[PDB]
C-alpha cells in the first residue's frame, strides 16, 4: 500500500492493488497479537483487528488533488467458505463489495468460479456508464443477474415438478444457465475479454430470451440493441 | 365433462328407448343373458402428469 500511494499520489497514475490471503495476513495478526501477552478476541483473532484490516484496506480511492487512484482487490481465504467468519465478516463491513468464489461452481469445472447471485459491487453504477463502457452495461447487468436467478430457480424446480411442466420462461432460462455458465462465466486462463466483448457475449447470450422477456432492460436500450 | 355426461346420458337413454319401441320389446334380458364376456374394459396407464 505505500509503493501504491507513492505511485498514484506523489506520481500521478492508477493502481490496481491486489492483496492475496487476507486470512494469512489475519493469522500473521493473531500470532503478533498473541506474541505480547494480549487475551486472543472474538475468534482467537485480536478484538482490534477491525481498525488494523481497516488500515490496510482503506489506503485507497480517488483524490481531489490528484490525478491518481488506488483500488484494492483484496484476495480473502473464507476458512470453512463461513461468511460470519472474522475476517469476511470485517472486510464485509470496510470495503465496498464481494466477489465470491463457488465451490460448487468450480467442482462443476467452471473457470473461473465466480457466482454472480451473491456477488455484487456497491459502486459498479459509479463505473458502469454512458462515458465509461458501453451505455448498455447497467440494463444489460441487471438483466443478466435477474435471469440467471430465475435459471437457478427453475434448475432447482426442474427435478421436482418435471421438465416439461416449467413454463416458457424457465425452459428458455435453463437454455440460457446452461449456456452461460458454460460460455460466459467459463473463460480461459489465458483469455483476456474488453468489456465491449463481455457486454457483446451478455447480448448474445440474452437473444435467447424475446425481445419482450428482457423485462429489465430499459425500451431504449432494447431498440438500440438486440 | 359432468355438462357434457348429462347431455349424452339423456341423448343415448332417447336412444335406446327410441329402439326399444322399435323392437316392441326390452332388451333388458337379452343384454343380460349376453353378459358372458366383457367387450369393453379400461386398462389404467400410469401418466406422469407435473410431479
Amino acid at each position: 500500500l505505500t509503493t501504491a500511494e507513492y505511485l498514484a499520489y506523489q506520481t500521478e497514475r492508477h493502481v490496481l492493488t491486489i492483496l492475496t490471503d487476507m486470512s494469512s495476513y489475519a493469522d500473521a495478526l493473531r500470532e503478533v497479537s498473541a506474541a505480547r501477552e494480549e487475551v486472543p478476541g472474538r475468534r482467537g483473532y485480536p478484538g482490534y483487528m477491525y481498525t488494523d484490516l481497516s488500515t490496510i484496506y482503506e489506503r485507497a480511492g480517488r483524490v481531489e488533488g490528484r490525478n491518481g487512484s488506488i483500488t484494492q482487490i483484496p484476495i480473502l481465504t473464507m476458512p470453512n467458505d463461513d461468511i460470519t467468519h472474522p475476517i469476511p465478516d470485517l472486510t464485509g463491513y470496510i470495503t465496498e463489495g464481494q466477489i465470491f468464489v463457488d465451490r460448487q461452481l468450480h467442482n462443476k469445472g467452471i473457470y473461473p468460479p465466480i457466482n454472480v447471485l451473491p456477488s455484487l459491487s456497491r459502486l459498479m453504477k459509479s463505473a458502469i456508464g454512458e462515458g465509461m463502457t458501453r451505455k448498455d452495461h447497467g440494463d444489460v447487468s441487471n438483466q443478466l443477474y435477474a435471469k440467471y436467478a430465475i435459471g437457478k430457480d427453475a434448475a432447482a424446480m426442474k427435478a421436482v415438478v418435471g421438465e416439461e411442466a416449467l413454463s416458457i420462461e424457465d425452459k428458455l432460462s435453463l437454455e440460457f444457465l446452461e449456456k452461460f455458465e458454460k460460455t460466459f462465466i467459463t473463460q480461459g486462463a489465458y483469455e483476456d475479454r474488453t468489456v465491449f466483448e463481455s457486454l457483446d457475449q451478455a447480448w448474445s447470450l440474452l437473444r435467447i430470451y424475446p425481445k419482450e422477456m428482457l423485462n429489465r432492460i430499459s425500451p431504449k436500450i432494447l431498440d438500440e440493441f438486440y | 365433462a359432468k355438462q357434457k355426461m348429462g347431455r349424452v346420458m339423456q341423448t343415448a337413454a332417447f336412444s335406446l328407448a327410441e329402439v326399444s319401441y322399435a323392437t316392441g320389446e326390452n332388451i333388458g334380458y337379452q343384454v343380460q343373458e349376453s353378459v358372458s364376456t366383457a367387450r369393453f374394459k379400461v386398462r389404467a396407464r400410469q401418466e406422469n402428469v407435473s410431479g
